[PDB]
DNA sequence: GTTAAGTGGTATTAACATATCCTCAGTGGTGAGTATTAACATGGAACTTACTCCAACAATACAGATGCTGAATAAATGTAGTCTAAGTGAAGAAAGAAGGAAAGGTGGGAGCTGCCATCACTCAGAATTGTCCAGCAGGGATTGTGCAAGCTTGTGAATAAAGACACATACTTC
DNA sequence: GAAGTATGTGTCTTTATTCACAAGCTTGCACAATCCCTGCTGGACAATTCTGAGTGATGGCAGCTCCCACCTTTCCTTCTTTCTTCACTTAGACTACATTTATTCAGCATCTGTATTGTTGGAGTAAGTTCCATGTTAATACTCACCACTGAGGATATGTTAATACCACTTAAC
């Protein structure tokens, strides 16, 4: 069979991160997969045209910080925009 | 005024009966708790296939095609007694009638 | 004589009639001070339908009992649509009363007046209740 | 050559940041792709997961379940008022509702008032 | 009389039970008629675009991805089917 | 003197609103008190005259519409005054509550 | 410098009646006006943040009519006639 | 050399097919784009541009004006079924609302 | 001078030459129909781009057109609208 | 001198304050009865773990497109003041709408019974979809050319604005 | 119910206002022609998955009967909202100037794509296992009709005493 990839092994190492002692469904997995799809093309999409609105060719990591505010809740949006500036700051320092 | 009557009544043996709405709230806590689909599978299997005639002949359904139209079909249909119960309370019932599913549907912008 | 029995068997039937007519004693009263002018307290009928009152009494108010209920069965709705008054002593004025007793038992107008006026009473009122005292200091 | 490294474990990601990297230059996004956009998109995503599965985590323990189904994913996303409005238009298959019954359908307790009275 | 119109499956216990799903406590009578033409409404709307998904994908069979692209294309987003 | 019963001159206004397309709030209040919430977003911010005037088109279009539909939820309760209770039940089916 | 408060009072009752008359309201009760400030205070603060951030991603320090536009396109409130 | 001729002359069409196929390219939608892709999206813009432009003419008419106004395009696309529902969630600025009054609000 | 920008307002016009010879238009409602061409152009070209994502394809063609053209019209505006849009492209494809 | 009225003196009478009692409403307490919850044992299927392998990722160099910083500057928004009339705010009188109470009736609920249509399962076939491979044509890239479109000016037709006249409707009176 | 009256909206005319349409200029982008190559197509073939049929078992549904709590209507009270008036307070307009900002170049820094190579992370498939659904049982909690208890207000019975009423004595008038 042709292989098709997903999210699962990702999203099972953070849960094994946040729950060590928990498992889950495959039936909840694939709606974890679709949430994980789901959002990225939210963000990216909404990236892509703040690209096209201020004439740039390049998604940097602004227009990625600028459509998590855009898109994400308030509290969700604080706590994802520390994460993600959290990680490009280990990326850099890190080489 | 005179306003009386014969508050005569009896009872010797009696099957047990709920009162009217005791049933019924005990469903809606039966159902609230569970998750599985709550309208028959092949009565609305056929429903699918008899709308997609008129749309392409000779049509073949996957087995979860058929199960994601079931599962998004009773959540919009759940949703939507939900709206319509809050339009039945704010016209002072209990009871939904037809008119509050339209008042409903038609704030939402189906109408 | 036989006027006893006569009286306890219109008794009997009048509680009976009051009973079905859905008439309270008070409102007895009340419709015959409407029907006749002298309204009667709703102590004077329990007295008679008990048969308390005393023999004249008792034949006094025999008619104006027979009138009405051989009237009011016509219509209610109508009719639905002058007492003694007797005012009470409070404990303090009647202390100080007994006061004024002991000392003079008959007053004078003169004083009379000037009790009246110290207590708040009618002079009419003191009058009589200085009669009722004397009265029952006489009894003994 | 160099001792191979991802991109996830510079960035201290669970996440794949290589494979984002590669749905974002092929997905029709941008001309081009920044070498911090799929960083910053990885982990706003492995923080999205961790907090649905921190509260559908506990979800699964209050049922005394050792395992996450789709009725906990709904009951977490739900009763959080803002992963709520972020899947405010979402439907979990087999997810069901957050149990809630109207107060003015309940029962009226016991209690009795007398009014005017002509009998 | 036994059910002929298919629309008829979708039986009066079936909606009921949706209702009490949706809280609902007490149901007109007529309200069943009125919810069988709503969901023929909602059902339409779904397959006429899982179908166009189908017909342009040069396929006979309505697939399970057809439906999520078509419930997504009209803002209600499933989750657990691809 | 002349009076016109209560709920004449209102249908009479119903009529030339629904006639007219000129925006009913006054410019610069709403000018004002947009600048002001602004001011908890950026200090020192900056508006074009056309952004406070899409602002308003918005905004009134926003109160038109969810007006028509507070007031279908008055006639549904057998009422022709609008009630708090009405928004906050357009408002919850619309899918902001 | 400025600064500004108490400003959604000048979203006045006559001005509120008048959006009432053109959404066909013949009757108004009197607590709608503060309902109505709140609810435009709400849907206000919503739209122009999203501006303001379209704003600041530019790199801008005035808000255009553009930056508007695109917040209410982003909410599903898509408005014709500025751009 | 041949003398050019517009895509545009060639589909009969008012639109410009040669700008659509431009910002089709540079949209970011596809690697590619086929050649009938912008003569079939500028006859879609083009009709839909006419549909509107033939209600509205029609409703400015009805008001005895010879020029086009928002008002006039508000007053063609909510009385137009269709039209309405392609702009449902979208907002015509100046051009109000429909005259409707509700009938239990008239007097008796 | 200034920088030059991009509109239908011409192409709007010459379009309303037709079905209404008469009637003109005013720079605000010219203004709003273009801007709807431009937001039905993202309408049509964004459902269009996901098509050929989701088959798998790496061009646009007037099939990933006229299918989004109907996904998106409703009803009599999509069978008028595809065969103004075959009719055109029949027409292209016969001149050259 | 006789007769009617006033004055007391004592007997009857009838209403007040409070003592009892009738009757009706509110609790509720209560067993039966039903349904939901919790304990506990068990099998299986659904999960987790351990192996191939292979396609995708990373390391490495480099070219070139993309973005940065500083300068100057024109464009644009803000700020303040002045004036006039359009709109707002407060008040007062009253119409009629909202809401409670009451009654009636009917429609929906709870429960019962019989049966048939759903469900779970199996199978056989054929219709469909997926894979592989050749190939070629449609689309991108390039360059040169010219002409369509945008910007800048300019003006006659469309629209707005009075202003008077003609209704059309509303509301009180007869 | 009409007549009458006052208010408002609409209609036709005249006149000034304004704003859209066309002419004139330049610039950048669309076309024509060419070459290159890879994405898409058509064919063949395996394989897979969906449709149609049959079968047995039983539980969910349909139809039914009560009957009662809910919806609807009617009537009445009240108090909230409307309509009107009048003083006054900002909004709108408009100048004028100050201040900030967005745009434009220019040079250079640096970041990303592209190509190539090597490996390793991740997907698929297989074994290993343990959580959960299912059952049975028991315990607990909820519902509902019956039995009863008792308190409240009105309505009767008492004790008791204001109030009148009947009678003997004296006193005033003709």
């Amino acid at each position: 069979k042709t292989r098709k990839e997903s999210y699962a092994i990702y999203v099972y190492k953070v849960l094994k991160q946040v729950h060590p002692d928990t498992g889950i469904s495959s039936k909840a997995m694939s709606i974890m997969n679709s949430f994980v799809n789901d959002v990225f093309e939210r963000i990216a999409g909404e990236a892509s045209r703040l690209a096209h609105y201020n004439k740039r060719s390049t998604i940097t990591s602004r227009e990625i910080q600028t459509a998590v505010r855009l898109l994400l809740p308030g509290e969700l949006a604080k706590h994802a925009v520390s994460e993600g500036t959290k990680a490009v700051t280990k990326y850099t320092s890190a080489k | 005024a005179a306003r009386k009557s014969a508050p005569a009544t009896g009872g010797v043996k009696k099957p047990h009966r709920y009162r009217p709405g005791t049933v019924a709230l005990r469903e809606i806590r039966r159902y609230q708790k569970s998750t599985e689909l709550l309208i028959r599978k092949l009565p609305f299997q056929r429903l699918v296939r008899e709308i997609a005639q008129d749309f392409k002949t000779d049509l073949r359904f996957q087995s979860s095609a058929v199960m994601a139209l079931q599962e998004a079909s009773e959540a919009y249909l759940v949703a939507l007694f939900e709206d319509t119960n809050l339009c039945a309370i704010h016209a002072k019932r209990v009871t939904i009638m037809p008119k509050d599913i339209q008042l409903a549907r038609r704030i939402r912008g189906e109408r | 004589k036989a006027l006893q029995k006569e009286l306890e068997q219109f008794a009997k039937l009048l509680k009976q009639k009051r009973i079905t007519l859905g008439y309270t004693q008070a409102d007895v009263g009340l419709t015959l001070g409407v029907l006749f002018g002298k309204v009667f307290s709703q102590t004077t009928i329990c007295r008679f339908e008990a048969l308390q009152l005393s023999f004249k009494n008792m034949c006094k108010l025999r008619p104006l009992l027979q009138k009405w209920v051989e009237e009011a069965d016509n219509n209610e709705n109508l009719q639905e649509i002058r007492k003694r008054k007797r005012t009470s002593i409070e404990n303090r004025v009647r202390g100080n009363l007994e006061n004024l007793f002991l000392q003079c038992p008959k007053p004078t107008l003169q004083q009379i007046s000037h009790i009246a006026q110290q207590l708040g009473l009618e002079k009419d009122v003191v009058r009589v209740w200085f009669c009722n005292r004397r009265q029952k200091g006489k009894r003994s | 050559r160099a001792k191979a490294k991802t991109r996830s474990s510079r960035a201290g990601l669970q996440f794949p940041v290589g494979r984002v990297h590669r749905l974002l230059r092929k997905g029709n996004y941008a001309e081009r792709v920044g070498a911090g956009a799929p960083v910053y998109l990885a982990a706003v995503l492995e923080y999205l997961t961790a907090e649905i599965l921190e509260l559908a985590g506990n979800a699964a323990r209050d049922n005394k379940k050792t395992r996450i189904i789709p009725r906990h994913l709904q009951l977490a996303v739900r009763n959080d008022e803002e992963l709520n409005k972020l899947l405010g238009r979402v439907t979990i298959a087999q997810g069901g509702v957050l149990p809630n019954i109207q107060s003015v359908l309940l029962p009226k307790k016991t209690e009795s008032s007398k009014s005017a009275k002509s009998k | 009389k036994v059910l002929r119109d298919n629309i008829q499956g979708i039986t009066k216990p079936a909606i009921r039970r949706l209702a009490r799903r949706g809280g609902v406590k007490r149901i007109s009578g007529l309200i069943y008629e009125e919810t069988r033409g709503v969901l023929k409404v909602f059902l339409e709307n779904v397959i006429r675009d899982a179908v166009t998904y189908t017909e342009h994908a040069k396929r006979k069979t309505v697939t399970a991805m057809d439906v999520v692209y078509a419930l997504k294309r009209q803002g209600r987003t499933l989750y657990g089917f691809g």
